[PDB]
């Protein structure tokens, strides 16, 4: 565990605020006026000071323009938006040009374990009642409990639209909080004082402006601007992931680090910087581990080194070292190795994070900017049960005070101790039961509270003049013998459960014999599993009074709809299947029902069954490798892990490329050496085609005393076995690895006898019919002549699998279908279409734009149509992937490096980073995509479902062709207009005019 | 993608878009790659996905735009789904070597009932709502089979 | 460094060394078509490891300057695949890397240092097509010692074996 | 050298076993000192001696 | 190309029995992951130089060949070369030949217009009215056996390979170095009547609106990677039965 | 170990912590495994912890405060954990 697990080149920066800002209002909107959030919701408010935190003018702007254009009478809900819109965009107005602080809303809630008479226990975290705001928290902090003995009511609640107006505002507080403190009577959250004895008493005074800076930063928060932190140890739901929420919205520099990097790990938080991190603020994601000496001694260099070393160019000025890992039922004769590793992530690293930023503070000679420390600090010394070497380890930190006054970096690193109280989170069941004896516990949201006010601008001060400790324990050190006190709290928690457990259990089985199961299961309910019903995902058609309204009134009459093209059906053959089951991971993240039985049957999991098997007539979805039923329920538990194993941007799966394996190369080498006798002869196979090499090279005996023949020749060819050599380019996003064709009803020679591209090709103009209500191709012809469906489908490369077989494969002499230059073609692509669905009528054209075909595409295909040549028109485009692109695309380093991926410890699923800071080139996919699009009268004759208005298609090049591999201003034409006069207004643009010219 | 957002921002800086009314950047390749001649047929193809959903997918793969990309005050780049009140119209750009651009906008189709007679529409609406049944019917006797 | 700059400068370039001056600039040099100036700077960056961060303005002497002082005599990987692919490609069998650098210090007996110039100063002139006999390669080796020397300045019994036969 | 490796078919010994191992077994040490050198990295030449 | 010469794969004669092999100390990098652990080391330094040391069982490195038959096509005119035309030295060298024919084909085109520089039609039209719908068959058929076949034969490619084999990016140098036009630009691929979809696309284009002035047209080249297939296909007429 | 302070803190006192505290405890942690394979838990185990006032309070000891200040946490253990049968802790004190 104590394998080093930190890159420079590794680290994940995050601070494109300025976006996330845009982001977070507009999502918003779409909650309130979808009546996703309502108008009491906490959030509103917990988030409207996130976009606050994130002002700018151009924010502004975004939401004057969005909120001006509101038009609330279409629902209540868009008055509840233009409403509440119109104070953000007042209240940002204010708090622009002013620093971001952290004001947490949510309401506080204490613990709560309930168990079922059934005997069943559950853990519930409901919204406390004697405090609803912060402000409530922090006056309940300060009055201390019976035990510690010896109101500005607002809409929170209630109306937050309302309370949007109170961000800005800075409610001053007159009564001081602190003076609320009962004499003789320790509040809940004091500092503490170390007497000329030694020991840290209770101090009033110092405890006070703690305490009421926390009150301030109740009402008006907190803000941390300028900060530079360093915090280790963040997981989702732990103690410190809600600090670093408090950090970012301040403003705050962060480093935050982790143990288990992986991709789940920074999309959470990437998810935490887009909610939170306010103007400013910057948070690092490391990879690292506590418990790594050589670790240590290498981040903060990679914090204190120059954007020119590759370095960060910070300067710390806060660090919380929280990593910790569990250990638990380690009691003294098991201590050992997972211990004495808890204990290097704990103290003899956190000390040697501290003993290693002094060594950069005092090179560059700083010595004004000091590092406070947050040491986490427990109460539990021992007193708990075998928690192993954790409370030595905690113990041994707060001699880190005989030290500051001792040692000589004093002037680079304060010490400021905290305490891990009692948070909930990370035994969770036995809180409700201590709250009992007047002692308050935490959420890590209250928690992180805490430790975040002691960072306030006044505390920090006063952690330099001295070390100062932070009792954030509810009064733990009070409750006496606590251990088993929590431990029979506990120990009657499953004697109360396990009772009603057994006694529930016997009556229900008593129950059973007095009157006997025959009429008990009547009483056991049928519960129905719901079925895979996919959807063709038509359009809906709301009434023609919607409709007519929409549009302008003017409209009607006024289109030739013979000049309206229209998208009418369309598919497709992805990494993720077809176009219903890629929408899928698009938008939604995750596969539905219907989503994970289709990408079962496209990959060939589950198979279909009707008849007797196992005798018993079973009708539905199948195992398709062991025949053994599976209901469309079970099937997301049992294929969900393999479907998305396989599906998507991969590594590689060299079965579905026919042996091209990226690590294995194939190139063409020479080999090793013998002791000289060697003339070389020949056998009697294939002498015919294979005989111009040599020359006349032999030492011949044309007399019969031989006997068996063979051409005699010595050293000096050059001869015949290709070798192997390695790769970079490593990941693609195959089609899901099993997909065949044979699935969808192509026949078996075709597959044989046509390139794999085609073979995809075939597979969406089927489904790109299904999915526009022509069934049958021959339809079409029901309504318009034979020669006016057309087809302007093109590829990029296409074939490139054919053109492997003629300009690579044929001459390494193997088997090649001598019809193989046929496919190659681009052309001989939409040929099969016609070969074997349409039966077209034309001159049918064919694009190929190298990456934009596909526009190009319904370019020409639009133009075809109303030209007048076609009615219908099939578009789209096409292509495949395998070495011979692949590695050309390599070498002229324009799809992203894998290696160098892997050393930025970038994942598979995340190699395409399109708009992104690290962006490094692109990743090649394989598959096609079509769509019919048609004119529009004949659209409503035929009857189907038409899906878009093709309004304008248009590709547009500089001059001639000069130099590929380079993007320009082309299509920036599209918007070539003349703003020379403008004042008069230009009539053709209204509708009422050019109708009463119609 | 410095480009084709800057060359985005100008078409709209020039066409006098609303100041603070940006476009919406939808980066579909973040999931399936670059099909190096379908891309434009996947992005047309979600294009129309997203005029009858109203959901703005987002770029799931997003860490943090570049800074560079501030300047172009008329487009976003989101990274979590957006379930919109309806779409109006996407523009569906794309680019490749030898300098073939290439800008495809839709509308919603929606607005082209406005243009027809009623008893022309709901006549039209009888009409695939016939072959939308068929259609369920064929598409799933084929998935069977 | 000057020496190993403008060979590897003109291997990309597919002209002689005597197109490219050191004075001009890369930028200038690729003609425009920034694909090569990515791979001309990526291949010296992998043969150097060391470079400035916007390279593709200073001049070639300008650029060599910074490299000729850092570089010692490491002919690097780059140069040493080139030079491994050149001796491959072009010469004939039998004749490796190991007889051309031995017959250099032989021949005309320059050392490693001397002996890695003339073989560096070759691949700027490489032949079109593979040398057929030793005395192809023997003349092409000592062709282009010539250039390579004064791109610096430096000139320059029996019967034992017929019983030997007669038992074979 | 040329009627040695002939000679060697006949046999079937091979003369480069004796390479063979020595080359396995150094880059299994390499590999091995690559772990005992990450120890002294890390826990330091005066805990671990 | 030598019709009677078409290089093919094959294997050599035999020897008395008495070989391991050997290797040396050049390529070692990429060319490593053949053989498996196949070898009679020895680890103790009694030898002094070092080669993977392996046994019969392989197989390697020499192509070879024999005869064809399609054996005549109509060439351009022998000792054709662009730099007659004006063509730079460096193009030739960047280009693919195909491309090379397109040029000089477009500036003649030009010539015979009275368009003797082609910036006059942005006299009378906007920058973004001037077309371009131009294809050719396979085109860059030069650089496909650059890639698909001469990559892995282990000789100098020259990287921008990809980049020719395209049928966008041969009138994409006619952009590149003549027009400067300006939009979306349509490219036909029509295996053989490619030339007159050519010009239906590039009337339906000008007759649309999108451009006033278009460049139509075709091209194609010719070698072994092509003919041979078309002789399977049996399409091009045997020359030795004629 | 002397003029070892917060970044001078390496390898001789990573051993040192071992030397004093983790391996104090598992002396402790393994006379129990034997005390209680005999079944003896009558007879238990006075141990001596030699602990000390200085607590960071001198200059640069190296870690040996937090090895001998982490060594009072021996009493919420003698109370929390089963050793208590047949180990006694008696702390005691380096003075001067
Ligand atoms: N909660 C309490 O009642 C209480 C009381 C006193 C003190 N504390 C302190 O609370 C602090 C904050 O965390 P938590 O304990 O509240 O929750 P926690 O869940 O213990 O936090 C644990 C974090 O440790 C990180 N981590 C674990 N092993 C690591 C290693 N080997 N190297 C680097 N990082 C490692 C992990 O980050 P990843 O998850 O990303 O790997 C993990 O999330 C701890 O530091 C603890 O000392 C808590």
């Amino acid at each position: 565990g104590v394998a080093t697990s930190f890159s420079r080149k590794k680290a994940r920066t995050f601070d494109s605020s300025w976006n996330w800002a845009k982001q977070s209002l507009l999502s918003l909107y779409f909650e309130i006026i979808h009546g996703v959030l309502k108008n009491v919701d906490r959030e509103v408010v917990s988030e409207a000071i996130n976009i606050m935190n994130r002002s700018n003018d151009a924010l502004i702007k975004f939401m004057e323009y969005h909120i001006s254009n509101t038009d609330e009478t279409k629902g209540e809900n868009y008055q509840l938006v233009k409403t509440l819109g119109e104070q953000l965009i007042e209240n940002c107005k204010q708090v622009l040009d002013v620093d971001p602080v952290y004001k947490d809303v949510a309401k506080p809630t204490g613990p709560k374990t309930a168990i079922d008479k059934n005997g069943n226990i559950t853990y519930s975290e409901e919204p406390r009642e004697k405090v609803r705001k912060l402000s409530q928290y922090v006056q309940e902090m300060a009055l201390g409990g019976p035990i510690t003995k010896e109101d500005v009511e607002d809409a929170l609640d209630k109306d937050s639209t309302k309370e949007v107006a109170s961000l800005p505002n800075k409610s001053t507080i007159s009564k001081t909080v602190s003076s609320t403190i009962p004499r003789e009577t320790i509040p809940f959250l004091h500092l503490r004082k170390k007497t000329p004895a030694g020991d840290w008493k209770y101090d009033r005074q110092l405890s006070s402006l703690f305490l009421d800076g926390l009150e301030k930063a109740a009402f008006n928060g907190v803000t941390f601007k300028d900060k530079y932190v360093l915090i280790t140890g963040a997981g989702k739901g732990s103690i410190g992931a809600e600090v670093l929420q408090g950090l970012l919205q301040g403003g705050a520099k962060v480093v935050v680090t982790t143990s288990r990097f992986s991709k789940q790990v920074t999309d959470y938080y990437q998810s935490i910087y887009a909610k939170y991190g306010a103007k400013g603020s910057t948070l690092i994601v490391v990879p690292f581990n506590q418990g790594s000496k050589q670790d240590v001694e290498a981040l903060i260099e990679f914090i204190y080194d120059t954007e020119k070393n590759g370095g960060l160019g910070w300067d710390l000025d806060a660090i919380i070292p929280f990593a910790a890992i569990p250990e638990q039922g380690i009691e003294l004769e098991h201590i050992d190795s997972k211990s004495e590793f808890a204990h290097r992530i704990m103290l003899t690293n956190i000390l040697r994070m501290m003993g290693c930023v002094k060594k950069q503070k005092s090179a560059r000679g700083i010595e004004t900017r000091p590092a406070q420390v947050i040491l986490p600090m427990s109460p539990n010394h021992g007193t708990f049960g075998g928690d192993g070497m954790y409370s030595e380890s905690k113990l041994s930190l707060e001699t880190l005070f005989n030290r500051w006054h001792s040692e000589s970096w004093a002037n680079q690193l304060t010490v400021c101790g905290a305490i891990i109280g009692w948070t909930r989170g990370t035994n969770n069941i036995i809180a409700e039961g201590i709250e009992k004896m007047g002692v308050r516990t935490f959420s890590q949201k209250e928690m992180a509270f805490n430790l975040l006010g002691l960072l306030t601008p006044e505390v920090v001060e006063l952690c330099q003049k001295s070390p100062v400790m932070a009792d954030l324990n509810g009064g733990l050190q009070f409750v006496p013998e606590l251990k088993e006190f929590t431990a029979k709290l506990r120990k009657e928690l499953v004697e109360t459960s396990e009772v009603r457990k057994a006694v529930s259990i016997e009556t229900a089985l008593e129950h059973k014999v007095v009157n006997g199961n025959s009429a008990d299961a009547a009483y056991a309910q049928v519960e129905i599993q719901p079925r895979a019903n996919i959807q063709l995902d038509f359009p809906e058609l709301k009434p023609y009074k919607q409709v007519k309204q929409i549009a302008p009134a003017e409209l009607e009459g006024l289109l030739d709809l013979e000049r309206v093209i229209v998208v009418t059906g369309f598919a497709e053959v992805g990494p993720w299947g077809s176009a219903r089951t890629r929408w899928e991971m698009e938008a939604f993240g995750e596969f539905s029902l219907e989503g994970c039985v289709e990408m079962a049957w496209i990959m060939g999991f589950i198979s279909y069954h009707n008849g007797n098997l196992k005798g018993r007539p079973y009708t539905g979805w199948v195992d398709s490798k062991t025949k053994e039923p599976v209901d469309d329920k079970d099937v997301k538990a049992k294929y969900e892990t393999s479907i998305l194993e396989h599906s998507g941007i991969r590594l590689i799966e060299p079965e579905l490329f026919n042996g091209y394996n990226p690590e294995k190369k194939e190139m063409i080498q020479e080999v090793i050496v013998e002791e000289d006798l060697e003339p070389f002869e020949a056998s009697k196979e294939t002498a015919e085609q294979f005989k111009h090499q040599h020359g006349d090279k032999v030492d011949i005996f044309e007399i019969p005393e031989t006997g068996e023949y063979s051409v005699k020749l010595l050293k000096g060819a050059t001869l015949y076995i290709p070798k192997a050599l390695r790769f970079d380019r490593l990941v693609a996003g195959q089609i899901p690895t099993g997909w065949n064709a044979k699935t969808y009803g192509i026949s078996d020679d075709i597959i044989s006898q046509v390139d794999p591209i085609t073979l995809f090709v075939l597979v969406s103009v089927v489904e790109a019919f299904i999915a526009s209500g022509i069934t049958d191709p021959y339809e079409m012809y029901k309504y318009v002549h034979v020669s006016e469906v057309g087809n302007c489908s093109g590829s990029g490369m296409g074939g490139v699998s054919a053109l492997r077989g003629m300009f690579k494969d044929r001459f390494k002499d193997e088997p090649v279908q001598n019809d193989i230059l046929q496919e190659s073609f681009i052309n001989t692509m939409s040929a099969w279409v016609n070969m074997l669905l349409i039966s077209s009528s034309g001159p049918i054209k064919t694009p190929v734009g190298a990456c934009a075909t596909s526009v190009e595409s319904v370019d020409i295909g639009v133009e075809t149509i109303l030209s007048g040549k076609a009615r219908i028109c099939i578009v789209g485009g096409y292509d495949d992937f395998q070495e011979e692109g692949s590695f050309e695309f390599g070498n002229m380093k324009a799809t992203s490096n894998t290696l160098e991926e892997f050393e930025h410890g970038r994942t598979p699923a995340e190699m395409s980073r399109p708009a992104t800071t690290t962006r490094n080139g692109f990743m090649e996919a394989q598959g096609a995509g079509i769509q019919i699009i048609m004119q529009a009268d004949l659209a409503l004759k035929m009857g189907v479902p038409i899906y878009g208005i093709v309004a304008m298609a248009a590709t547009a090049t500089d001059k001639i062709g000069r130099s590929v591999p380079a993007p320009g201003k082309g299509i920036l034409t599209t918007a070539r207009e003349h703003h020379s006069s403008v004042k008069y207004a230009s009539p053709n643009l209204n509708m009422k005019y050019r109708k009463r010219q119609l | 993608d410095k480009n084709e957002s800057a060359t985005i921002n100008e078409m709209m800086k020039h066409l006098g878009r609303s100041e603070g009314n940006p476009v919406i950047g939808v980066f579909q390749k973040f999931l399936t790659g670059h099909p190096k001649g379908a891309a434009g047929a996947w992005m047309m193809n979600g294009a129309l996905q997203i005029l009858n959903s109203g959901i703005i997918p987002g770029n799931r793969n997003a860490d943090n735009v570049d800074k560079i990309l501030e300047q172009f005050e008329y487009v976003l780049y989101p990274s979590k789904t957006l379930k919109t009140d309806g779409v109006r119209a996407v523009s569906i750009t794309s680019f490749g070597f030898g300098q073939k651009g290439g800008q495809a906008i839709v509308v919603h189709p929606d607005y082209l009932y406005g243009a027809i007679t009623e008893d022309r529409y709901n006549e039209y609406v009888a009409k695939v709502s016939a072959r939308e049944k068929s259609a369920y019917k064929f598409f799933h006797n084929g998935m069977i089979y | 460094a000057s020496l190993l700059l403008h060979v590897l400068v003109a291997h990309k370039l597919k002209k002689s060394l005597d197109s490219i001056p050191m004075s001009k600039t890369i930028k200038d040099l690729v003609g425009g078509k920034s694909t090569v100036q990515n791979e001309i700077l990526g291949d010296l960056g992998k043969e150097f490891g060391t470079t400035p961060e916007k390279p593709e303005e200073t001049p070639l002497e300008e650029l060599a300057e910074t490299f000729q002082d850092t570089f010692s005599g490491a002919l690097g990987k780059q140069s040493s695949s080139l030079l491994s692919r050149l001796i491959s490609s072009k010469m004939p069998g039998g004749f490796t890397i190991t007889v051309a650098r031995k017959y250099l210090q032989t021949r005309w007996g320059l050392p490693s240092g001397r002996q890695d110039g003339v073989l560096l100063v070759a691949l700027s002139n490489e032949p079109a097509a593979r040398l057929g006999s030793e005395a192809d390669a023997k003349a092409f080796l000592d062709s282009m010692a010539q250039k390579y020397a004064s791109i610096v300045g430096v000139d320059l019994l029996e019967e034992i074996t017929k019983d030997h036969k007669v038992l074979a | 050298r040329q009627q040695l490796q002939v000679l060697a078919r006949y046999l079937k010994m091979d003369l480069d076993n004796g390479e063979r191992k020595f080359l396995k077994e150094k880059d299994t040490v390499a590999e091995l000192q690559a772990q005992l050198d990450y120890l002294n990295a890390e826990l330091g030449e005066f805990f671990v001696n």
